[PDB]
């Protein structure tokens, strides 16, 4: 019911200004304090911006002067405007709703989180992935089950998201963490185990999405 | 700022056991302390607020205690889906700050991997590259050795590995190994194989194929 939806991941260069956006579903921004919390890759959580119902803003010294949080309740929009970005700003940015206080102004604890927006700061350019099928064969079967998947090769930056049959196939899926290639690009694979007997009647399509480059690919995986 | 410390940084525990992870603040924060749960690829989730108050929808096996500087989160009976990282957060002094997190691993029974191998696709060969993938599915513990052999010749310097996080249902891991060659080098040899060694395998497993079979 209640949730938060955020804008897509992106790549920007050092010194650039960038605006993120977050929207609410089944609740209003006008009666809840909202915040932005970021998580650098492989690191913990850091609160970076907050706004109370009055419209007053709070910032930590780590980003004060560079980040600006704003709100447009009539448009159902929460914004984070970042400026003078640098490598240290690479992180996933969550919008988060402040929780109900127990004392008689934000409580500073968060009862609802968005899915996060992955922002990478780098001097390199974006590159969409190439998707190749991992066809099920006699060398990928066992005890009446078969393994198949897709290979997502040569993209930058992270992340790429992979679903199967537009989200209808989830059981038995394994999407591996990306590996860094010597060229500086990333690669990963996504696999799933299915019944061997139904390979002739069922269809298996892996859906790849790389928002930083606005690339979407749907690859049909058939036996060979 | 207040520094939040959590120790130890990693715990490995058996199903149904009781676990207690600790959090310590560099100064008194009263009971302005909260606990969150996060799994790889997901957003944090609030478990406990103000030291010991319960949250709607959170299983009852979670509980917290502590006042002043020392705090504890307890999971009464550890379940499979409890594999995750747990963070504490102080809200007594501006700015609020999180701890570094404690990662919980489930200790289950040994399980040998299921091994599969995939030849390169004709679409990739048309582009001038050939990737061979070796898949190790659902095993425990995470330690595993994979070796590539081309025409019985042990390879080195041309492969890359990746392991998944712990599965939230069966507490196993999965691993992928990708051998990458050029089309020219790929068509110089005929036999491609990956050899797997694991604690759950009394003898090594070898999956192979012949180019153009």
């Amino acid at each position: 019911q209640v949730q938060l939806v955020q804008s897509g991941g992106a790549l920007v260069q050092p010194g650039a200004s960038l605006r993120l956006s977050c929207a609410a579903s089944e609740f209003s921004f006008s009666t809840h304090d909202m915040h932005w919390v970021r998580q650098a890759p492989g690191k913990g959580l850091e609160w970076v911006s907050g706004i109370n119902i009055h419209g007053g803003t709070y910032y930590p010294d780590s980003v004060k002067g560079r980040f600006t949080i704003s709100r447009d309740s009539a448009k159902n929009s929460l914004y984070l405007q970042m400026s003078s970005l640098r490598d240290g700003d690479t992180a996933v940015y969550f919008c988060a709703r402040g929780g109900k206080p127990i004392y008689y102004y934000p409580s500073w604890y968060f009862d609802l989180w968005g899915p996060g927006t992955p922002i990478t700061i780098s001097s390199a350019s974006t590159k969409g992935p190439s998707v190749f099928p991992l066809a099920p064969s006699s060398k990928s079967t066992s005890g009446g089950t078969a393994a198949l998947g897709c290979l997502v090769k040569d993209y930058f930056p992270e992340p790429v998201t992979v679903s199967w049959n537009s989200g209808a196939l989830t059981s038995g899926v394994h999407t591996f963490p990306a590996v860094l290639q010597s060229s500086g690009l990333y690669s990963l694979s996504s696999v799933v185990t299915v019944p061997s007997s139904s390979l002739g009647t069922q269809t298996y399509i892996c859906n790849v999405n790389h928002k930083p480059s606005n690339t979407k690919v749907d690859k049909r995986v058939e036996p060979k | 700022d207040v520094v939040m410390t959590q120790s130890p940084g990693f715990r490995s525990v058996t199903l149904k056991e009781k676990v207690s992870i600790t959090c310590q603040a560099s100064q008194t924060i009263g009971t302005n302390l909260h606990w969150y749960q996060q799994k790889p690829g997901q957003s944090p989730k609030l478990l406990i607020k103000y030291s010991s108050q319960s949250i709607s929808g959170v299983p009852s096996r979670f509980s917290g205690s502590g006042s002043g500087t020392d705090f504890t989160l307890t999971i009464n009976s550890l379940e499979a889906d409890d594999a995750a990282t747990y963070y504490c957060q102080q809200t007594n002094s501006f700015p609020c700050t999180f701890g570094p997190g404690t990662k919980v691993e489930i200790k289950r029974t040994v399980a040998a991997p299921s091994v599969f191998i995939f030849p390169p696709s004709d679409e990739q060969l048309k582009s001038g590259t050939a990737s061979v993938v070796c898949l190790l599915n659902n095993f425990y513990p995470r330690e595993a050795k994979v070796q590539w052999k081309v025409d019985n010749a042990l390879q080195s310097g041309n492969s890359q590995e990746s392991v998944t996080e712990q599965d939230s249902k069966d507490s196993t891991y999965s691993l992928s190994s990708t051998l990458t060659l050029s089309k020219a080098d790929y068509e110089k040899h005929k036999v491609y194989a990956c050899e797997v060694t694991h604690q759950g395998l009394s003898s090594p497993v070898t999956k192979s194929f012949n180019r153009g079979e």
